Order: C-alpha cells, then sequence, then structure tokens
C-alpha cells in the first residue's frame, strides 16, 4: 500500500523511518529531495540503488 | 549549474569525488552499526559544509581547513583533550601560558611529532576521520552536553577500527548496536538520579542540590589520567588494563554508579564572597588601618594630653603603622581556609592548599616578629637607634607585602618554588585558564584607567579623613562624664558612653570608605569616554541634512559590492533600484499613503530622446521616519566591505516554540473588543488598510485579511516568521542587482529568472522546533498547516512516539523533520524527511535548552542566529547581513598549511578565534554563534553562562555597532565565578568585578551605612540630651575654658553629622542621576502596590523613621531636615503617580480590595549569622538605659534602680498571649472539624485580629506606665519601643535559626504560626498608618483637575470612557462606598482616641 516518490513500490521498510526503503543510498535521497521541488524526468532516470545495492562498490580501497 | 553542490561537484580540481565520499559513510555504517537514516543526515551535513567553504577558496584548502578545525589543529578540542589526558602535559601548558610574553619527553618534541604525523595523510583518510566524528556526534543524544566523554568514545572507536578484529570480521555488526550498548547506560545513569518510579510513573524526587550529579560532574572525570583509571567493569577489573583494541567491545559492561562523584560543593554565601574576591579587601582594609593608626596617637602615648602636647616617640608611630602587613597576611590565610571546603580532599589538585598554607604562615610570622621585638619594654625603657632602624625597615616591608598580595592572583602564588611532581595547580589550566590576551592601545588603556582611578581615590580620601576625624577622636577619647553609676553593675554603665559613640563613628566611617571607589570609577570612565570622541572624530553639531545629503554615496560604497565589478553602469541607476525597493516595501505594510510615495521615489518621466535625462533624483536629497533616521545614522560609521553573494557562506535561523499563539481566532477579534483597541491605537494604518481593501475587492477572504491584520499588530508566531523571511528577498534583490548580464541573457523569460533566483536563495539561507506538534488541538493543526502553505521553504522539527515493541516496556521516542514540499499522506500528515531514534524522553530539566538540543542535529551552514518567540526584523536591516558575518574575521584571510615543520606555536596568528558577536544599539547576550567552535565544546545554551564558558575555553567576544536586534541574580555561587575570581589578572579582574557584582555590593553597602548612621545618631542624641552643652567657633585659641564651668565639648560631634549628611547626599545624587536620565526623556490597586515594595525599604524605612523622630525630639540639629524630606519622599513616591487615586470611588474600591485581600560543622556555621542582630539590639538597649541612668544631674549615692524587668515583660507578653490563644483554639474542639466549619470557616482570622488588638493594647500600657512618671516628657518612650521591636525580631530570628538546623512537628508548626501572627499584626498597623496620611489630599475638590493636568505631560494623554454597566451595579457601588467610608472613619476615630485618651490621663492621673 505504501509507495515511494516516482511511484516505485516498497517491500522492506526502514527500521527508523517506516515510509522509506531499506536499501536506498544517500545520493538517491538527495535526488528525491531535488525532484520534490521541480518536476523533472531527468532526476528519476539517474537512480542507482537496484544495480549496486547498499554494499560498497567493487575495487574500494583498503585501510588500516 | 543544475547540480546539488556546485562549488565542489562542478570544479575539476576536487581531490575526492562525491561517489568516493558516499562509500566511506556506507562502510563506516556497516562496520560500526550506526542507524542508516542518521547516516544520510550526516552525509548531507558534511556535503553542505564542503560546499560552503569551497565557494571562497580552493577545495584542497577547504578540506585541510576543515580537518584542522575538527581534529588536528591548535583550534581543535580533540588535540587539547589528547594532550591534557593521554600525554599528561597540563603543567607544561600552564607554564607556557604564564610566560608567553618572554617567548614571543617535552611539549615541543610532542608537538613536533604530532605535526609530522598529521602532515603526511591522504585526503581519503582525512575524510574518514571527519566522517567518524560526525557520525558519533549525530547519535550522542544528551551526551552532546559533555564533550570529553564523546572524545573518549571517539578515540576508543578509532582504536578499534584499525585492529585486525574489525578487518577480518565477516558479517556486519547489527544495526542499532552503538546506541543500545554505549549511550543508553549513560542516559539511564543521568535520568535515575533525578526521577524515581512510583505507581508506574516518574516523579521528580527531591533532595539537596549537593547530592545530584549534574552534567559538569561527568565531564570533569575525563580531564585527568587518574580519572580514567577509576572505570571498572562488572567482574572487577579496570578498563585500562585491557589492550587498546578491545576496550570498545567491552564498553557496554561498565557500571557507572561506582564511578562518577561530586566535584564541587556549595556552602553559605559569605564564604564564597570571601574566597572569590580576596584581592579587594586586602587593598581596602590594609590602607584604612594605616590611615587610622597614623592619626590616633592617644592610644599609645604615655600620659597623653593635647594641652601638654607630648607627642609619642617616633618609633611607636612607625611600628604601629607597620601592622598593615599582618592584616593582609591574615586575610589570605582566612581565604585559603575557606577554600578547603569546596573541593574533595582526594581529588587531583587539592594538595596545593597544604603547601600554600605553610608559606602563608611563614610570611605572617616574618611580618609579626620584629614588631613584637620593637614593642618590648626592654627597648621602651632604654632608647636605641637600632629600634628606629628596625621600624623604618618594617614599614617598607609591610608596604611591599601589601602590594604583592594586592597584585598576584590567589591561584598561582608559589608554583615555581615547589618544583614538585604532584599537581601544581588547583584547577586544570587547559580548560579553565585559557584567557585571550589584549594587544595594542587597548592593553595600555586598561592600565592607565585603573592607575588614575586608584591614585585619585587614595589621595582624595586621606584629605577628608585626616581632618573629619582628628578632633572628634581627641575630644571623645579623653572626656570623663563621671557619675556614681548604677550599682547593680557599677559606674561602668555611664563612663563608657563617649567611647561607645567614638567606636560607632569609626565603624560608620569604615563603611563610608568603600563607597568612593565606585564614584571615581564612574567619573573616570565618563571622562575617558568623552575624550575618546575627539580621537574618533564624532560630530554632533553637524545638521541632519548634512547626513541625509551624503546617503546615496554611502549606499553605493557600503551596501553594494561594486569594487570587484567592471565599471559599465552608473552609480545612480544602481542606487535607485535599492531605494525604490525599500520605499515600496514600506508602502505595502500600510505605513505610508499614496501621496507620500512620490516625494521619495526616483522618476522616469523626463524625455527619453536624450540618455542623460533618463533619471532624476528625488526632492528628499536636494515609524517610517524612525527607521529612515536610524538607517541614515548607521551608514555613517565605518563598515567592512562585503563579498558578492555567490561567495557568501551559509547560515541558519533557529526558533523554539511552546504553546504560543500562531494566529488570532475570530473570538479574539470580535470579543473583549480587541479590534476597537487596535483601531484606536493604530488609526492611520486602519484607514490605509480599509482604503486598500476596496482596491482589489461571511466574507471569507475579508475575514482572513482581517485576521492577518490583527495578527501582525499582536504577539504571534506569524508576525515573527513573516518578519525574518525578509532575508530571502534581500538576497534575491542583491543577486539580481549586482550582475545584469544574467538578467539580460534570459531575454524576457520571467519565470526562468524567478526560478534561478529562488534556487540561489535556497542555498544560502535556511527552522522552528515545535515539541508539541503531535499533541495540538485541531484548530492548532489548522493554523500550523497555514504556515507551510504560505511559506513552502519553512522547516519544522517535532517529537514522535510509538507503542513499545515488546509488551510492558517503555515506548520508543523519535525525532522528525518536515517542510512545505513534503507529500501529504492519506492520513492528513506529511511525509518526514528524516526520523532518528532517541534513547528516552529528552526533556529532563525545564527550559528551552532541551528543546534546542534535539533540533540542533538538523541545522546547516557555518553560522547560527538565536532568536525567540517574539522578535521583529525589517528589510533595511537585512541588507547588511554580509557585513555582519565579516566580524568573525574568517572571510578574507590568507590560507596557510597548519602542519608546516618550521612553524612555532608563538608565531601562529590564529590561536584565539571569535565565538560570539552581539548587537548593540566584555560580556553580552549572544546573537550570532560560530557553529563549529561552539558545537564541539558543548551546546549553545544560560546566556551569561554561555559567555563565561566561551571566555574560559579561549574564545573572544565582540560587539556590532551598526546592527539592531528587534528584542521586545543571587544564584551566582557557581564554578565560573570561582574560576574567574581566583585566576584572572588584576586589571581584567577589576574590570569584571566593577561591572556585574560591584553594583549589588554597593546597593547593600548603602543600606548598611544608613542603619549604622541611625544607631550612631540615637546614641549621640541621647548623650547630648543628658550632657550640659557649650557652644564655640573655630576662632578659638589653642586652649581656654568656656563660659559655662565644667561642661563637656561635643561640637565636633555635631559637625560630623553635617559632613556625613553632605557626603551621603552627594552619593545619593550620583546614584540617582541615571534614573533621571532614563525617565525625563519620555515626557493598580493598593494591595499589589504594597506587596511589590513589601520587604523592600518599607519596614526598614519605618524603623528608621522611629529613630529619626527620637533623634529629632531629644536634640535638634539643622541637617536633619534633609533626612526627613528624603524618607518622606521615598515612602510616598509610589502613590503619587497612581492614575486617578484622588477619586473617592477609586479610593474606596481600593480600600475594599485591600481589606478583602487581608481576609556536623554546619551546626555553628548556620547560626553564626545571628551576631549582627545581637549587636544592634545591645546598642539600642544601651542607648535606652543611658537616659534612665540620670547621668546629667548630680547622682544620689548608694540608691539602686532598674528597668530591665519592664523590658522583658514588654518583649515576652505578646508571645505568651499568642501561645495562650493557640492553646485555647486547640481546646475548642480541634478534634472535630464541623464545629469550626459552622462557627468560623477561617477561624484563624479571629485569632489574628485578637493578636493585633492585644499588640496595640500592650503598647498603650507601655505609654501609660511610662507617663505615670512623665506628665510632660515624651522622648523617653520611643527608644524603649524600638528596643522592644528589635528584641522581638531577634527572638524570631533565633527561633528560625534553631528550627532550620506527638506534638514534635506541631511544635514546628506553632513556631511558624507565632511569627506569622506577629507579622500580620505589624502589616495591619502599617497599612492604615500609610492610608490615613492621604486623607487631606482627597478632601479638596480641585485635586482632580490638577492631577488631570499631569496627563498632558504624559506621552499618550488618551482616555476613553469605561464600559457601560447596569443600575444595580451603581447601587451596590454607592452602598459599598457608604460602608467603607463609615469603616474608615471608625478606624481613624479609634486611632485618634488611642492618642488623645492618654493625653487626658496624664493630667487626671497622679
Ligand atoms: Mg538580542
Amino acid at each position: 500500500v505504501l509507495c515511494d516518490v516516482f511511484g516505485q513500490p516498497i517491500t522492506q521498510a526502514d527500521i527508523s523511518n517506516p515510509t522509506r526503503a531499506r536499501d536506498e543510498r544517500p545520493l538517491d535521497t538527495i535526488r528525491s529531495f531535488e525532484y520534490a521541488v521541480s518536476g523533472d524526468p531527468v532526476w528519476a532516470q539517474q537512480l542507482e540503488t537496484p544495480t549496486y545495492g547498499f554494499r560498497v562498490r567493487p575495487d574500494f580501497p583498503v585501510f588500516g | 549549474p543544475n547540480e546539488p553542490y556546485p562549488a565542489w561537484t562542478a570544479d575539476s580540481q576536487s581531490p575526492v569525488s562525491i561517489e568516493q565520499i558516499e562509500d566511506i559513510f556506507i562502510d563506516l555504517t556497516n562496520r560500526l552499526g550506526f542507524q542508516r537514516d542518521s547516516m544520510r543526515n550526516m552525509f548531507d551535513h558534511f556535503m553542505v559544509l564542503l560546499d560552503s567553504r569551497s565557494s571562497r577558496m580552493s577545495p584542497d584548502q577547504a578540506l585541510l581547513s576543515l580537518h584542522a578545525d575538527y581534529i588536528g589543529g591548535d583550534t581543535a578540542n580533540y588535540k587539547k583533550w589528547y594532550f591534557a589526558a593521554q600525554l599528561d602535559m597540563d603543567d607544561e601548558i600552564g607554564f607556557r601560558n604564564m610566560s608567553l610574553g618572554k617567548l614571543s619527553n617535552s611539549l615541543e618534541a610532542a608537538d613536533f611529532r604530532w605535526k609530522a604525523k598529521m602532515n603526511q595523510l591522504s585526503p581519503l583518510e582525512r575524510v574518514r576521520h571527519i566522517a567518524l566524528y560526525l557520525l558519533c556526534w549525530g547519535e550522542a543524544n544528551q551526551v552532546r552536553f559533555t564533550a570529553e566523554c564523546l572524545c573518549f568514545i571517539y578515540k576508543c572507536a578509532l582504536d578499534y577500527l584499525d585492529s585486525p578484529l574489525c578487518q577480518q570480521r565477516q558479517e556486519p555488526m547489527p544495526e542499532g548496536d552503538f546506541l543500545n550498548r554505549v549511550i543508553t547506560p549513560i542516559y539511564h545513569f543521568i535520568r535515575n538520579q533525578v526521577y524515581e518510579i512510583v505507581d508506574g510513573r516518574f516523579v521528580k524526587r527531591e533532595r539537596d542540590h549537593n547530592k545530584i550529579v549534574g552534567y559538569d560532574d561527568l565531564n570533569q572525570l575525563f580531564w585527568y589520567p587518574e580519572g580514567i583509571a577509576k572505570i571498572v567493569l562488572e567482574d572487577g577489573t579496570k578498563l585500562i588494563e585491557l589492550p587498546l583494541e578491545e576496550r570498545y567491545l567491552r564498553l557496554g559492561d561498565v557500571v557507572w554508579d561506582d564511578v562518577f562523584f561530586k566535584t564541587y560543593k556549595e556552602t553559605r554565601t559569605w564564604l564564597h564572597l570571601v574566597t572569590n574576591f580576596n584581592r579587594i579587601w586586602v587593598m581596602h582594609i590594609s590602607i584604612f588601618w594605616m590611615y587610622f593608626a597614623y592619626n590616633s596617637p592617644t592610644f599609645y602615648t604615655h600620659n597623653y594630653q593635647q594641652l601638654v602636647d607630648n607627642q609619642p616617640l617616633a618609633a611607636y608611630k612607625w611600628a604601629s603603622c607597620a601592622l598593615g602587613g599582618t592584616v593582609a597576611s591574615l586575610i589570605q590565610i582566612v581565604a585559603t581556609l575557606c577554600e578547603w571546603s569546596f573541593v574533595p580532599r582526594k581529588w587531583a589538585g587539592a594538595q596545593h592548599l597544604s603547601r600554600r598554607f605553610w608559606f602563608l604562615c611563614i610570611i605572617f610570622g616574618i611580618n609579626l616578629g620584629p614588631i613584637i621585638f620593637v614593642f618590648a619594654y626592654d627597648k621602651d625603657t632604654v632608647y636605641s637607634t637600632a629600634a628606629h632602624v628596625v621600624a623604618a625597615v618594617m614599614f617598607f616591608v609591610a608596604v611591599a607585602t601589601i602590594i604583592f598580595f594586592s597584585i598576584m592572583p590567589l591561584g598561582g602564588l608559589f608554583t615555581s618554588y615547589m618544583k614538585k611532581s604532584t599537581r601544581r595547580y588547583v584547577a586544570s589550566q587547559t580548560f579553565t585558564a585559557a584567557f585571550a590576551p589584549l594587544h595594542g592601545l587597548d592593553r595600555w588603556m586598561s592600565y592607565l584607567v585603573w592607575v588614575t582611578v586608584f591614585a585619585a581615590k587614595y589621595s582624595e580620601s586621606y584629605y577628608f579623613l585626616v581632618l573629619s576625624l582628628r578632633d572628634p577622636i581627641r575630644i571623645l577619647s579623653t572626656t570623663a562624664m563621671r557619675c556614681t553609676g548604677e550599682y547593680w553593675w557599677g559606674a561602668v554603665l555611664c563612663k563608657v558612653q563617649p567611647k561607645i559613640v567614638l567606636g560607632l563613628v569609626i565603624a560608620t566611617d569604615f563603611i563610608l570608605f568603600f563607597l568612593d571607589t565606585y564614584l571615581w570609577y564612574i567619573i573616570v570612565n565618563t571622562i575617558f569616554s568623552v575624550g575618546k570622541s575627539f580621537y574618533l572624530g564624532i560630530s554632533i553639531l553637524t545638521p541632519w541634512r548634512n547626513i541625509f545629503t551624503r546617503l546615496p554615496k554611502r549606499i553605493y560604497s557600503k551596501i553594494l559590492a561594486t569594487t570587484d565589478m567592471e565599471i559599465k553602469y552608473k552609480p545612480k541607476v544602481l542606487i535607485s533600484q535599492v531605494w525604490n525597493a525599500i520605499i515600496i516595501s514600506m508602502y505595502r505594510e500600510h505605513l505610508l499613503a499614496i501621496d507620500h510615495v512620490q516625494k521619495l521615489l526616483y522618476h522616469q518621466v523626463p524625455s527619453e530622446i536624450e540618455g542623460k535625462r533618463t533619471l532624476r533624483a528625488p526632492t528628499f536629497f536636494v515609524e517610517a521616519e524612525r527607521r529612515i533616521s536610524f538607517f541614515a545614522q548607521s551608514l555613517s560609521t565605518p563598515i567592512p566591505e562585503p563579498l558578492p553573494v555567490d561567495n557568501m557562506p551559509t547560515f541558519t535561523v533557529l526558533t523554539p516554540h511552546y504553546a504560543e499563539r500562531i494566529l488570532l481566532s475570530l473570538r479574539e477579534i470580535i470579543r473583549e473588543t480587541l479590534l476597537e483597541y487596535l483601531k484606536q491605537l493604530h488609526p492611520v494604518e486602519w484607514e490605509c488598510f480599509v482604503k486598500d481593501t476596496k482596491i482589489l475587492a461571511a466574507a471569507p477572504e475579508y475575514t482572513l485579511r482581517t485576521r492577518i491584520w490583527a495578527s501582525l499588530r499582536s504577539q504571534t508566531l506569524y508576525r515573527t516568521i513573516s518578519g525574518f523571511m525578509n532575508y530571502s528577498r534581500a538576497i534575491k534583490l542583491l543577486y539580481r542587482v549586482e550582475n545584469p548580464e544574467i538578467v539580460q541573457m534570459f531575454g524576457g523569460n520571467a519565470e526562468g529568472l524567478e526560478r534561478e533566483l529562488e534556487k540561489m536563495a535556497r542555498r544560502k539561507f535556511k527552522l522552528v522546533s515545535m515539541q508539541r506538534l503531535a499533541k495540538f488541538k485541531p484548530h492548532e493543526l489548522e493554523n500550523a498547516e497555514f504556515l507551510l502553505r504560505a511559506y513552502p521553504d519553512l522547516q519544522i522539527a517535532y517529537l514522535d512516539e510509538e507503542p513499545p515493541l515488546t509488551e510492558g516496556e517503555e515506548p520508543r521516542i523519535y525525532s522528525a523533520l518536515i517542510d512545505g514540499h513534503c507529500e501529504i499522506l492519506d492520513n492528513g500528515r506529511r511525509r518526514p524527511k528524516f526520523r532518528v531514534q532517541l534513547s528516552g524522553n529528552p526533556i529532563l530539566g525545564d527550559g528551552k535548552s532541551d528543546n534546542q538540543n534535539h533540533a540542533l542535529i538538523f541545522y546547516r551552514g557555518e553560522y547560527i542566529q538565536l532568536i525567540d518567540a517574539n522578535q521583529d526584523n525589517y528589510l533595511e536591516e537585512c541588507l547588511k547581513i554580509r557585513s555582519v558575518l565579516a566580524e568573525f574575521e574568517e572571510l578574507n584571510v590568507e590560507q596557510v598549511n597548519p602542519y608546516a615543520p618550521g612553524l612555532r606555536y608563538e608565531e601562529q596568528t590564529t590561536n584565539h578565534p571569535v565565538a560570539i558577536v552581539g548587537a548593540r544599539e566584555h560580556y553580552g547576550h549572544p546573537d550570532f554563534i560560530n557553529a563549529t567552535f561552539m558545537t564541539t565544546r558543548g551546546g549553545v545554551s544560560e546566556d551569561i553562562y554561555a559567555g563565561m564558558n566561551a571566555m574560559l575555553r579561549g574564545g573572544r567576544i565582540k560587539h556590532c555597532e551598526y546592527y539592531q536586534c528587534g528584542k521586545g541574580g543571587e544564584q551566582m555561587l557557581s564554578r565560573e565565578y570561582y574560576y574567574l575570581g581566583t585566576q584572572l589578572p588584576v586589571d581584567r579582574f577589576l574590570t569584571f568585578y566593577y561591572a556585574h557584582p560591584g553594583f549589588h555590593l554597593n546597593n547593600l553597602f548603602i543600606q548598611l551605612s544608613l542603619q549604622m548612621f541611625m544607631l550612631t545618631l540615637v546614641n549621640l542624641s541621647s548623650l547630648a540630651h543628658e550632657s550640659i552643652m557649650c557652644i564655640y567657633d573655630r576662632n578659638k585659641p589653642k586652649t581656654d575654658v568656656l563660659v559655662p564651668i565644667g561642661c563637656y565639648n561635643f561640637q565636633p560631634a555635631v559637625d560630623w553629622v553635617r559632613r556625613y549628611t553632605l557626603s551621603i547626599f552627594i552619593v545619593f545624587w550620583i546614584a540617582f542621576v541615571p534614573i533621571v536620565v532614563q525617565e525625563l526623556i519620555e515626557r493598580i490597586p493598593f494591595s499589589i502596590l504594597y506587596s511589590r515594595f513589601a520587604g523592600s525599604a518599607i519596614y526598614m524605612g519605618a524603623r528608621s523613621m522611629l529613630m529619626l523622630l527620637f533623634g529629632t525630639v531629644a536634640h535638634w540639629q539643622a541637617p536633619l531636615l534633609w533626612f526627613w524630606a528624603s524618607l518622606s519622599s521615598l515612602i510616598f513616591a509610589p502613590f503619587v503617580f497612581n492614575p486617578h487615586q484622588f477619586a473617592w470611588e477609586d479610593f474606596f474600591l481600593d480600600y475594599r480590595d485591600y481589606i478583602r485581600w487581608l481576609s556536623a560543622h554546619r551546626t555553628n556555621l548556620i547560626m553564626a549569622e545571628i551576631i549582627p542582630c545581637a549587636i544592634y539590639a545591645a546598642g539600642c538597649f544601651i542607648a535606652f538605659t543611658f537616659i534612665n541612668a540620670q547621668t546629667g544631674v548630680k547622682t544620689t549615692d548608694d540608691d539602686r534602680v532598674n528597668s530591665v524587668l519592664r523590658i522583658i515583660i514588654c518583649t515576652l507578653a505578646p508571645i505568651a498571649v499568642n501561645l495562650g490563644v493557640l492553646f485555647f483554639c486547640m481546646g475548642m474542639s480541634c478534634c472535630s472539624g464541623p464545629l469550626f466549619g459552622m462557627c468560623c470557616k477561617k477561624t484563624g482570622s479571629v485569632m489574628a485580629g485578637i493578636a493585633h488588638g492585644v499588640a496595640v493594647i500592650v503598647h498603650i500600657a507601655f505609654f501609660i506606665v511610662m507617663w505615670v512618671l512623665e506628665s510632660f516628657n515624651f522622648v523617653r518612650m520611643l527608644i524603649g519601643v524600638v528596643t522592644c521591636i528589635q528584641c522581638q525580631r531577634l527572638i524570631f530570628h533565633c527561633m528560625t535559626a534553631l528550627m532550620l538546623t506527638a506534638w514534635t512537628q506541631p511544635s514546628r508548626e506553632l513556631t511558624a504560626k507565632v511569627i506569622e501572627l506577629s507579622e500580620f499584626a505589624a502589616d495591619f498597623v502599617l497599612g492604615h498608618v500609610i492610608l490615613i496620611c492621604q486623607l487631606p489630599l482627597i478632601i479638596i475638590p480641585k485635586i482632580d483637575k490638577f492631577h488631570s493636568i499631569m496627563l498632558f505631560w504624559l506621552k499618550p494623554s488618551r482616555q476613553i470612557r469605561p464600559p457601560i454597566y447596569s443600575l444595580k451595579q451603581t447601587r451596590l457601588r454607592k452602598r459599598m462606598v457608604k460602608k467603607y467610608c463609615s469603616l474608615y472613619f471608625l478606624v481613624l476615630a479609634i486611632f485618634a482616641g488611642c492618642i488623645i485618651g492618654p493625653a487626658v490621663a496624664s493630667a487626671k492621673i497622679h
């Protein structure tokens, strides 16, 4: 019954914010905030959550 | 363009991309278990900071500056904590701070290694370091108030991260682990000490303040390496015994109830006063002692007599004046003894006092010895030049000791001599002794002002002291009023009266000695401030037109940043677009009519065929007036030049809200009427509004417009919100004015230009916290949604609650953020941007601080402005925002590498940043806050405490002269006062003392001196009445007998009264001048008016009036008129200005309202305060008995007589009567309520009336028994009455003092009741005594017109008729007027009879 901006649905809800997806990375939130002001289809086509997920990108350097 | 963060993402020189910054946050959240929705918020915060700092410098410098400010720099708090705790370098830091002037395994090597390590970091490691700290800070809840605990947690987490345990672990740590394991136990410890659980609810349990561990007590544990060692686990092992990589994982097993403890305890206020300000009494009392001792040879001259003029040996004179050093050495010892009760005995730093005590007593012994040698009879009987040499040396030694103890601060007297390995300082130097020094002329001015003040004061006081007291001392100390005395004690009761009078005179002058320095300080400050004007070139003689004519050039050169632009356009076309904007802005607020507009606007009318004729200046240059005048005046002072709006930083406005009104309802408009009251206050605006209404037009829109109009003139949140939204339009106006190429390149597309301007305005300007948004009434939510519809860019924060996950467990509490662009759910609520879970209820203590704390995580930018619920702002003042932000001295400075190897600490120029900027029409209420500096050292709140904390930590405070803010005591026993008093240098200490506490001390000293003078006057008048007098003038020879044989000289005693009266009159005039200055530029029922001044110079006033009357009747002196007039004016001033008090109807309505209103070691310390009452009562009793002693007349021998038993009956009879009445009330069915319910529901009033009646009757009996002896003498009763009252007060005070430290508790209740009844009885008499004096003033019929004349001197001078009421109200009014006139006249008749009856009795009775 719940849905996000751009109409895409939601299945796993966040623990602290029940109205947001669990695996959404911060850049997607920034783009959604920008889209909320002015209607632009260009903001919706730059999402990257499903292809990468919440894990870090490959070839991320190592610290120590 | 069209990017989230243009300053960083659109630059090709950025060292790290945004996609490489997001992954660091993601990895940290995975590894440490932070909440995700807080991680998003902190990512946004960090990116906004990077965008803000990159708009005026390179990204490479921005990242390095952020790292230096947050972790590794000299301005960072983390480095200070590290060096103070881990490396144990506090003593070296204090020593370096002590000797900075001479400078400008060791501290230098440690700093070198730290800089070398910090100099070779990659940018990614810097980003990780900053991100970890921000993530830790975002979750801290109430731990944000304690910076050092957070630093310790951050260090533990950083140590755990780099270990192989974290790197080789496979699965991520479960979400929410940090908050559950680390923060919740500390929150529970904080909460469980204030509240206790009963019946399932939390109730604020009560205990003395010394058994509650506040926030400051937790913080101070993490300042020392010894405090860290006290952390213990459950199994019994210490935390520090584990290796460095495992302390984080076991941080959830610490039991905090066995660790924290109290570090500072309070006591009686006089101990704090003595300890904090020891440097002042040393420089006062020591000088007074020398002045008095040098001019009183009688007390140490062998067989002294002025007639034989035998001067004492000079050796005695020099030895006596050398005792000044001993007094100073004793004061320091006494001050050190008191300090031993403030700090724990085993806490670090407490061992300095024991070392200091031995040095102080050694100095005392050194100062004491040689004087004892000189005074010895061996060198008194035989003269020796060696004794004279010893006295001459000791004089200079004493002077040097006085100076040394008057200059050096108490904390740090003998640090360099100890050289011990133990703590050499009582308090931490890093966190409590980091004052910022002064540089330049301002440093020299501070020395010069105080040197001038003290040089003037010490030279002026001696001239008056040498002569006002030389003769009275000589006359009084040698006279002998011999008598036979009273043989129950002896003749000692009469021979010591002159010496008692002399002692009282000396005591009064000692107090008078303290009032001159404030006077001289005021005078010198005024003179220097006036003189500085000629260097500043301030001109007041110039005409206002000479200011108005220069306005456009000042606007062009100080408001616009036109220096950076190429000069393509003329100044006038730029000035016009701003002047017209301001003028039109004032018009739309209904402040100007249509005809007034064209007198001020720039016009386009003239011919366009020639380009020069295009524009013409207004005739003005060839509430609106107040604002224009202030703007024109403020543009005259020098202003820093601004930056272009594409280079300015970001700032936020923060507002708290609790139960305030958002909008006025229709009932508030049409009911009582507010609308008529507003219309008769603001007419012209009302005609303007109604005229404007029909231009565009149940009348919904008209009703809404009326609601808005009424709201804008009343105290509402909408007024404040609409006031401060002028920041956005000012920024848009400046942006479009300062570069016309962007305007031109759109070519008529207005919508695109508006969108582009709004996009720019959103970046630079940003918040209201409503803690009750989930609890509003429906009409409150209806108003709240209106604000979001009117201003889409407004943000709101509120608290939200959920039912517990597991059954029977505390509910969860969250914090949410919404704004005007959020989607509306089908429930009617808006979708939150963020939700962050808290560990519990955040509001523990009352105040706005806990409201601001939970909403502080949502701010953005670099600077914060703190406002309140009701404040106002204007468009003209918002245009100068860019110049105000330049006061922090960070916008146009050179960028350097903080980690360069060659740089030394003394060569750095950015050691002390600016923390607070406060507006004025060096403490003050803060307006603008440096966010980075303040949020890393605690919260933002309490204002004066925030100022003290910022000063102590090492920041600076400045004031802005060209900005105006639309704004519209004895608890200071704190740590801050102690730290400031015991560690500041002398000049700063004097400047601080003479501003805040010196005013209150002066107000106390004046009141004390008045009572001392009254006691001296009573005793002197008694002696003068008893003695035989002689009169003489200054034309006297050296010594000759007076015409009356055998009289006693007392004329200098009379002269002293005149001199003291003149001095006190001058002091009162100087203290009253500011009230006149404040008041003379602007031209209530009796119960509350009386209650306001009750206990404030009214009871003491009457007590002084009684003694003044006695001193007047017994003996007459001319200067007593001034005191009579002053006291009468003080008593009767408040009733003069009461509106329409002359009217009979108002008078008796007030009378009715008044009448119906009537209807361990602590043991001796808590009771040592009774002595001053005992001394005063003893003085009054001696004065009373002296007249009874019959000293003036030749006394009969061996006849005994006494009157003390009369006095004890006088004092004890009313208390016994009251106790008997209470016993009778107990006997009359106190075990059955209904009898009292049926007879008198408030039966205590009957007992109160009986007590008042018997109290009057006992005084009547006093008068009768006294006038049995005296049929024509009156002076003799008043001193006895005063003695009786003072003994009553002493008994009550001693009873209360013993009470402060079955019928056991009923005994306490009865002890309270007995003083309560006497207090009520006194108040009853005092009220009528006040009222009867005003009777003749209301009798004359002409008082009405004369009082109404004063209405013309008053500014408003507006009166409207009272609302209409029915005739029955008039009938009741006249009936009550009749009743209360009769009652008033009957009471006055009783009072008059009470006096006239004994007058007849004195004749008819024996
Ligand atoms: Mg203010």
